[PDB]
């Protein structure tokens, strides 16, 4: 979708949740 | 134990 | 959700609850794909062995919440629907496979900071993303335990399994619609979907786009984060041609 996936609070504001880092270190 | 939500939605 | 931790606010803006009017009761969980459509799992509305078959009349779309069981004035937006769609094929006599349905609402949401839509995936992002080891997230208002219920929306970080790894895990069929996730027995790391989680997503993060996409839908388990058993989920990308038409033939 066109801007499906980028949330509001986060990807908009360049601002990580707490946790994601570990999903992106787990793709290797 | 959930908390009454409108009338109009029912 | 067992072993998880509490949402951030906004943290997941298409996660979406599906409420019974009477009784007023969580069902299950579900998600938001675009203004007028939500996802969730065939089994949340229909599962004849348990007498289960809710339409349109019986429930209730709730999005933009944090807390389970308080009214979110000014902040969630409650919805009816209009339409369900079950998976024509969708096996509820053997092994739920195609576990998957959609709902047409009524009328359009507004998008907030609370409240906004997550990517299906195409063939190359499922294809470079649902592979064993990576870890996707799921969310939802589910028990805590097998054994109460959370306050707020919990979340949980969990690696796709090997389907080898799946399969002799169960008596179960285990077919190309699901795939399976958690943490093996002597990971010490654990964590999984529980009651009252069924119908929500199971995402993924992209380290292309940064987009976050739903690779599954939260399916059935065997219990509830018990050891050498793992989560099943609907595999999304596999029954995206029937979400495309059931999409552009209704709305
Ligand atoms: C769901 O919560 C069904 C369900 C799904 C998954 C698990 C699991 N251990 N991963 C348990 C129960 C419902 O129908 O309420």
């Amino acid at each position: 979708e066109a801007d499906c996936g980028l949330r509001p609070l986060f990807e908009k504001k360049s601002l990580e949740d707490k946790t994601e880092r570990e999903l992106l270190e787990s793709y290797i | 134990d959930f908390e009454e939500i409108p009338e109009e939605y029912l | 959700i067992v072993e998880g931790s509490d949402a951030e606010i906004g943290m997941s803006p298409w996660q979406v609850m599906l409420f019974r009017k009477s009784p007023q009761e969580l069902l299950c969980g579900a998600s938001l794909i675009s203004d007028r459509w939500v996802l969730t799992a065939a089994h949340c509305l229909l599962y004849p062995p348990w007498d289960k078959n809710f339409t349109e009349n019986d429930l209730l779309v709730r999005i933009g919440k944090h807390s389970r069981t308080r009214y979110e004035r000014n902040i969630e937006k409650i919805s009816m629907l209009e339409k369900i769609y079950i998976h024509p094929r969708y096996n509820w006599r053997e092994n739920l496979d195609r576990d998957i349905a959609l709902m047409k609402l009524k009328k359009p949401v507004a998008f907030s900071d609370y409240i906004h839509p997550v990517c299906l995936p195409d063939r190359e992002t499922a294809a470079s993303l649902l592979q064993a080891g990576y870890k996707g997230r799921v969310t939802g208002w589910g028990n805590l335990k097998e054994t109460g219920q959370p306050s707020v929306l919990q979340v949980v970080n969990l690696p796709i399994v090997e389907r080898p790894v799946c399969k002799d895990s169960t008596r179960i069929r285990i077919t190309d619609n699901m795939f399976c996730a958690g943490y093996k027995p002597d990971e010490g790391k654990r964590g999984d979907a529980c009651e009252g989680d069924s119908g929500g997503p199971f995402v993924m993060k992209s380290p292309f786009n940064n987009r976050w996409y739903q690779m599954g839908i939260v399916s059935w388990g065997e219990g509830c984060d018990r050891d050498g058993k793992y989560g099943f989920y609907t595999h999304v990308f596999r029954l995206k041609k029937w979400i495309q038409k059931v999409i552009d033939q209704f709305g």
